[PDB]
């Protein structure tokens, strides 16, 4: 009944403006994840130099305050847990690691420690793909999935397993998998684009509905409000859809391509690869940035107000099924001179978002930069 | 707050050119320059991963 | 907001179980036993589709019976073998120990003069923590053998698991008892998907389960569970 | 006041319980389908289909729910009753088990459902006739001794099916 | 007999993705030695302009 | 006919010892070819970086 979906929601009518506030290159290459700590004090991304790096939401007026390397590997996934005391990371090294962090008053410097471990067998459960974290009182459970297939919930309270599931790879890899706010189900996406539910009161298999393009579920994420809604994104079109598990019906989509909405025909190669939804005054908004390394704000109450985030006006501006489609407008003096390039220039990988006295959003992309805006 | 921002700024941009972290100070506003724009910073126009480093904004904060 | 509990020896009231009903089908032996002995063909099992069978129900412990042997009383079936009938058993809650078992033999006729068992269950009347059985409860009959009531008991009605319906029977019970968060949506599809297990388990296995159910002791409109314990066991030791 | 959706005026939540294989899954598939088959398929937990109607100029939505007959799945307390409008009580008229039962379905409504929730006692399976066992007086003196409505009917041959659900909503509404 | 053509296969196709994940590899490697020349000529052109 | 019936029934059971043995070998095709699709799925994604 009591769910909350963020701890600390978008203000009121809030509309990022796309104001650079930090350019961080920290990583020597591609940041994987972008994870917010509940706090919001606290913000980590993992990047494949096999480096964590941990910011202070406060500092974005720039420093990584906290930086963690022994594991090895790319470290491509990573999430707080409900608070800034733990921080669970994971590699391509198959090792999962529970870092804490020692929060201190500004006289005496910060550090990391390694707190738990476990290593998973390449040949039985291989690297991680994606975790989330949900504390549920009882239990203070890191979900996490791997390469074949198996979905874990590692209890942080113990070395024990609160469950496991088996993920059927004929659906193919695992690429993302999202839980219920109300920890009731699951739903895996997969690179063959099918999205599975499980009902994690039972750990049952009770669907599985497949994208008709058979594309790669990039991001998944319960949606805000639509208790059994899903929102996939899919690749290729910069496809962003919301399917409904309850029936498999694509019922609303995102769509930014050449091709015409919904058309398997030849898809743009631009996939979306990271997305914030938010229920905000009950207007649900959802932020999506991905291949073409242009942040896209989507109004899903009122579409024809959406827009770029990342880039000013020099850029050109822009079935039954509810779908909101983007289309370039068909469009020297020196009024001033040319700025840089705000934005990024390479694939951005994840959004994120903290609320800390304003509302920025965080960027990151394959060439290890990250950007803070409000 | 003018002199702030540019000095900053100044060292933000010696930063993202790698150039050497011990000669670099907060104040000496045209030396940092100096060392930016003569040969003897060898990563100048080098673009990569900067880390404004610790002892580095220890001293400016 | 509040347990309601009484000790096993302050209960000095006889103990009561209901032999529910008995669902599954029945092994039905190949010809060929038929046979090898010809009283077969005069079983219950090759006569009539239900055979009025009847359920013998003694308390064990440490492997010894406690008691002689309650039965349910005859009853006629067709379509169902169905009994509604609270077995008053030979023992009271003092008398049970932390390791009693009921041995609940499910028995049909085999020719005049000798009754055989269908199969056998044992479920121990103390839960984990020493709780008496608190309600209704589907336990596995062992088929052919008569209950077994030793510690181990080699027939036991219940797992601690390993195996899917006897994990998502407790959790379909949770919810129906209101345990499990309701969610209509999910629910809607969640059942099926064991209507489609349970209906697997029907067609590649052919186990039974017998229905059984422990009285709810109330008070007052309110409900107390039964916790094995001792009269001095109040005591802790005043060694020295 | 309250919020009123613009399609259905009225929500009743209806309710089959029974033994199993009375045709309370039947009856729910004939009525929100027009569907029927043979092979069974014992109901676990909980089950229900929508289905939207019109009496006296109202649209009701019916949400029907099928709760499972068998004992395994069964249970002494019940949550399934909680928030019932109306509860049919359905039995094999070729079963006087199912029959017996009954009594013992009613006392479950009056300890778990709403204190005055409509009732309906429905005799499916009305076309075996070679095969019934109950006596049509037989059932009409026991719900009409407890004033119950009632109504023998058939989810092979779609007789008395709609009737019986309509019958309900209809009640419900004359309840409220 | 359908599983004896679908082993076949499915070994063909992973014989053909570790192909394939092989000359992907190989064609990044190769584009970096040209980015690392890319980045080389820019930081040359930068420092003299 | 009890000759007859336990022959097919070895027959049966032969064959079908084969398909579950396919069975392990297709599910290991997965498992391993998830691997490679994880790969490439990268390689792809440096390619476009790069
Ligand atoms: N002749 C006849 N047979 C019926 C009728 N309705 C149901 N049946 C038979 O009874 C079987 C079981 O029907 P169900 O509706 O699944 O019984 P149920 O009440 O749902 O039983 P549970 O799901 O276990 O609670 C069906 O498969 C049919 O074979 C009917 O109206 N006439």
């Amino acid at each position: 009944e009591n769910a909350e979906w963020e701890s600390k929601p978008p203000p009121p009518g809030w509309r990022p403006k796309g104001l650079l506030v930090a350019h961080l290159h920290e990583h020597k290459s591609a940041v994987n994840r972008i994870r917010v700590s509940d706090e919001h004090s606290l913000f980590a991304t993992c990047s494949n130099d096999g480096t964590v790096k941990i910011w202070n939401s406060q500092k974005m007026e720039t420093r990584s305050i906290l930086t963690y390397s022994r594991i090895g590997g790319r470290v491509k996934t990573l999430t707080f847990c409900q608070g800034s005391h733990y921080l669970a990371i994971a590699s391509d090294n198959g090792a999962v690691q529970l870092l804490g962090i020692e929060a201190s008053k500004l006289p005496k410097s910060p550090k990391i420690h390694p707190l738990q471990s476990r290593i998973l067998d390449q040949k039985e459960d291989g690297c991680v793909v994606d975790m989330h974290h949900f504390n549920s009182g009882a239990q203070s459970v890191l979900a996490y999935a791997t390469v074949n297939g198996s979905l874990v919930g590692w209890d942080l309270r113990s070395s024990s397993n609160a469950w496991t599931l088996k993920h059927d790879l004929k659906s193919g890899l695992i690429t993302s998998f999202a839980v219920d706010i109300h920890q009731c189900w699951l739903c895996i996406g997969t690179s063959s684009g099918t999205m599975a539910c499980w009902d994690m009161r039972f750990q049952l298999p009770i669907s599985s509905h497949c994208h008709p393009s058979r594309a790669r579920i990039r991001r998944l994420s319960m949606h805000p409000l639509y208790q059994s809604w899903v929102i996939a994104a899919v690749q290729g079109n910069n496809e962003v859809s919301m399917w409904d598990m309850e029936t498999g019906d694509r019922r609303f989509t995102l769509w930014a391509s050449s091709a015409p909405p919904l058309s398997e025909l030849q898809p743009s190669p631009h996939s979306v690869h990271g997305i914030y939804c938010s229920p905000a005054d009950g207007n649900p908004i959802l932020l999506t940035a991905g291949s073409d390394m242009k942040i896209r704000f989507w109004d899903l109450a009122y579409p024809e107000r959406s827009y770029v985030v990342a880039g000013s006006t020099s850029s050109p501006s822009v079935e039954g099924t509810e779908v909101v489609q983007e289309i370039q407008n068909k469009q020297t003096p020196r009024r001033g001179p040319e700025s840089l390039p705000v934005g990024h220039h390479d694939i951005i990988t994840d959004v994120a978002t903290f609320q800390t006295t304003q509302g920025f959003i965080v960027t990151a992309s394959r060439d290890g930069i990250v950007k803070v805006w409000k | 707050r003018a002199v702030k921002k540019l000095n900053a700024n100044i060292l933000y941009l010696c930063f993202s050119q790698h150039v050497n972290l011990d000669q670099l100070q907060p104040l000496h506003t045209l030396r940092n320059l100096m060392y930016l724009v003569s040969p003897s910073s060898e990563h100048l126009g080098r673009s990569g991963p900067f880390e404004v480093r610790a002892d580095l904004e220890e001293s400016m904060e | 907001e509040k347990f309601h509990y009484i000790y096993s020896c302050d209960l000095d009231i006889n103990v009561q179980l209901k032999i529910g009903s008995l669902e599954g089908k029945r092994e039905q032996k190949s010809y060929k036993a038929v046979l090898e002995d010809p009283m077969l063909k005069f079983s219950g099992l090759y006569q009539e589709t239900c055979s009025d069978l009847y359920v013998t129900c003694q308390v064990f412990a440490e492997g010894k019976p406690l008691a002689l042997p309650v039965r349910t009383s005859y009853k006629a079936f067709s379509t169902r073998w169905n009994w509604n009938e609270w077995l008053k058993l030979p023992v009271k809650y003092p008398d049970l120990p932390r390791n009693a078992q009921v041995a609940l033999t499910i028995w049909d006729v085999y020719g005049p003069g000798k009754a055989v068992p269908v199969g056998g269950t044992t479920v121990s009347l103390f839960g984990k923590y020493g709780m008496f059985r608190q309600g209704m409860h589907d336990l596995k009959v062992w088929p052919n053998v008569e209950a077994d009531g030793s510690e181990p008991t080699k027939t036991p009605g219940r797992t601690s698991s390993e195996d899917q319906m006897s994990r998502l029977a407790k959790l379909t019970k949770a919810h129906r008892q209101g345990h499990m968060v309701k969610v209509d949506w999910l629910d809607r599809l969640t059942f099926r998907e064991i209507e489609m297990i349970n209906e697997s388990e029907k067609r590649s296995s052919n186990f039974m389960y017998l229905m059984v159910e422990f009285r709810c002791v109330k008070c007052d409109d309110k409900e107390y569970g039964i916790v094995y314990y001792e009269k001095d066991g109040d005591e802790s030791s005043p060694i020295l | 006041m309250s919020s009123m959706n613009p399609e259905y005026d009225y929500l009743f939540k209806l309710l089959l319980i029974g033994d199993s294989g009375v045709g309370k899954s039947c009856l729910l598939l004939r009525f929100a389908d027009d569907t029927y088959t043979e092979s069974y398929i014992s109901t676990i937990g909980v089950d229900f289909k929508i289905r939207t109607i019109e009496l006296d100029g109202k649209t009701i939505k019916l949400q029907i729910w099928d709760t499972a007959g068998l004992e395994r799945f069964r249970t002494i307390t019940s949550s399934y009753y909680r928030g019932a409008h109306g509860i049919i009580v359905v039995y094999d008229v070729t079963d006087q088990e199912s029959f017996n039962n009954v009594k013992q379905w009613l006392q479950e409504i009056d300890r778990y459902a709403s204190e005055n929730v409509n009732k309906l006692l429905v005799g499916n399976k009305c076309d075996l006739t070679t095969k019934k066992v109950v006596d049509y007086t037989t059932a009409k003196e026991f719900a009409d001794s407890l004033g119950i409505p009632f109504l023998e009917t058939s989810a092979k041959n779609a007789t008395n099916v709609e009737q019986s659900f309509m019958t309900m909503a209809a009640e419900i509404k004359k309840r409220m | 007999q359908k599983l004896y053509s679908r082993a076949q296969r499915h070994q063909e196709k992973k014989e053909k993705i570790q192909r394939h994940n092989r000359k992907l590899g190989d064609l990044v490697e190769k584009k970096t030695i040209d980015l690392r020349s890319h980045y080389e000529r820019l930081a040359n052109l930068r420092r003299s302009h | 006919v009890e000759k007859n019936r336990k022959i097919v029934a070895e027959n049966l059971e032969k064959v079908q010892a084969e398909a579950e043995r396919l069975d392990q070998e297709e599910a290991q095709y997965q498992r391993e070819y998830s691997e490679f699709k994880r790969q490439q799925l990268e390689l792809d994604d440096e390619l476009k970086s790069v």
